[PDB]
């Protein structure tokens, strides 16, 4: 059940290209 | 959260834009 | 600069692995 | 910032962790 | 789950490596 | 299509090369 | 040579995110 | 070429969108 | 199986970052 | 192996440090 | 070193793809 | 080693195959 773990590494790199200089925040569940 | 909303279905750029500062 | 931008893309994937469940805020220009 | 510290030299897993939330 | 979508971003890096100078075409339809 | 041929069974390097220009 | 090659690797991933359903043609020398 | 235009200076997404089908 | 195939490629990037100077060995067939 | 162990559950960095020669 | 350290990251991904079931060893310097 | 052959000039897939086990 490593599916979501592998998906979050792709989220972080899509977030990086979308937001840019703006930066982003990555909070898995807190 | 981001994982439950975007790992369940494909978020678009607009919805990903929600997480930029 | 493309060089620093590409380094940042590798920096966020390293933060993903190290920080885990805590997550992180990504800030490019302090 | 995180850029100045780690794209100018290799940061270890231990100094990357300072940037964790 | 977004399994096909994640597979696709892996296919695009593999094609970049394989194809080199020639380039490739990526069309997900259907 | 490429998704149909390579996302259930692994495509070898030679099958991938059919999608080169 | 290698830094334009490394940059193309990231370019193809950004095209995959932006073009979604449309797809794209990737040609370095054209 | 996209390489000449974007491996030099950072191309935004909407500039990269001109290369889609 | 593609699922274990994509998982491995994330494992080798994780080994690269954690092993550092020491390097690693990737023998899938165990 | 590492696949059967780290692809069925999330290996931590301490668990991965074990495959470093 | 940074530029070489980033290139190493791409090298290990190209190896995983090229080598398949044989596996590989990554020893930046032994 | 691999770093100074392949990070200085681009190695083709055939050259990369020299480091497989
Ligand atoms: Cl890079
Ligand atoms: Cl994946
Ligand atoms: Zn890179
Ligand atoms: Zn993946």
């Amino acid at each position: 059940f490593v599916n979501q773990y592998l998906c979050g590494s792709h989220l972080v790199e899509a977030l990086y290209l979308v937001c840019g200089e703006r930066g982003f925040f990555y909070t898995p569940k807190t | 959260g981001i994982v439950e909303q975007c790992c369940t279905s494909i978020c678009s750029l607009y919805q990903l834009e929600n997480y930029c500062n």
